[PDB]
């Protein structure tokens, strides 16, 4: 049924990028920040260098889809691949998010966020999913740890290493065995390994939830070993202090059991730039009406999403 | 330390 992916991936040079500082290390590797300098374009574009240390081939050949799906994929709202390096250690190099992940920001900037924001945040959330539907895409991993922060007014969705393409039959994908994120799966995705655009607004709902509890734990202190069952008693994440019922009505509709309840992503992008006109009248935070949120030669220095190809 | 064991 589906249409040719005419996607363009992007090899480049290890002597096309410069590499500033790091930002994280771990075992899977080390993230640089950097500079990427395409050969003789006279432009500078702050980039995240994410490229790994000991690899097994079974490592390597699926860095590699994360790297294939967020070629595919065009959006405002997602983070986009820059390209590709093949080193002795493979780069992967994307857009650069100064501000870092959402979940830490609104742990940090507790004190200092609106609900303009936050209001904000969803529906940007909202339409970058809105677009993986529309390509036939299920993230399963959708959570505020994988929301990343290029401005405080921009957003974009990250982390595609378990997201998977639907055939044109396709309603449901069925899955194999791992560890898996409980706490932000649907109770069909934890139950029957079943998962669809649906499961997604399962997650879409949790991440909100997050948002509005400034960085809260989702079940926290409850063992994940039956999450599932409580979720079959009916008890669901209780209502952020913040929320008016309108907001939290909206939550508990993507946690109904009946996926096809649940309300579609393009339907939340309206309800949430509804509400986002009128930010006081749906959440109350103290200090409102008061807030506000706002490395290295800067002169050639062009951001990603103004470089096209 | 939130990815779980599926049974």
């Amino acid at each position: 049924g589906e249409a040719p992916n005419q996607a363009l991936l992007r090899i480049l040079k290890e002597t096309e990028f410069k590499k500033i500082k790091v930002l994280g290390s771990g075992a899977f590797g080390t993230v640089y920040k950097g500079l990427w300098i395409p050969e003789g374009e006279k432009v500078k574009i702050p980039v995240a260098i994410k490229e790994l240390r000991a690899t097994s081939p079974k490592a390597n050949k699926e860095i590699l889809d994360e790297a294939y799906v967020m070629a595919s994929v065009d959006n405002p709202h997602v983070c986009r691949l820059l390209g590709i390096c093949l080193t002795s250690t493979v780069q992967l190099i994307t857009q650069l998010m100064p501000f870092g992940c959402l979940l830490d920001y609104v742990r940090e900037h507790k004190d200092n966020i609106g609900s303009q924001y936050l209001l904000n945040w969803c529906v940007q959330i909202a339409k970058g999913m809105n677009y993986l539907e529309d390509r036939r895409l299920v993230h399963r991993d959708l959570a505020a740890r994988n929301v990343l922060v290029k401005t405080p007014q921009h957003v974009k969705i990250t982390d595609f290493g378990r997201a998977k393409l639907l055939g044109a039959e396709e309603k449901e994908y069925h899955a194999e065995g791992g560890k898996v994120p409980i706490k932000w799966m649907a109770l069909e995705s934890i139950l029957h390994r079943i998962y669809t655009h649906q499961s997604d607004v399962w997650s879409y709902g949790v991440t909100v939830w997050e948002l509005m509890t400034f960085g809260s734990k989702p079940y926290d202190g409850i063992p994940a070993s039956e999450i599932s069952s409580i979720l079959e008693k009916g008890e669901r994440l209780p209502q952020p202090p913040i929320c008016t019922i309108d907001v939290y009505m909206i939550m508990v509709k993507c946690w109904m059991i009946d996926a096809d309840s649940r309300p579609k992503f393009r339907e939340l992008i309206i309800e949430f730039s509804k509400m986002a006109r009128d930010p006081q009248r749906y959440l109350v935070i103290q200090g409102d009406e008061r807030m506000h949120l706002p490395d290295e030669d800067m002169d050639d220095v062009v951001d990603a999403d103004e470089y096209l190809i | 330390t939130h990815y779980y064991l599926l049974p």
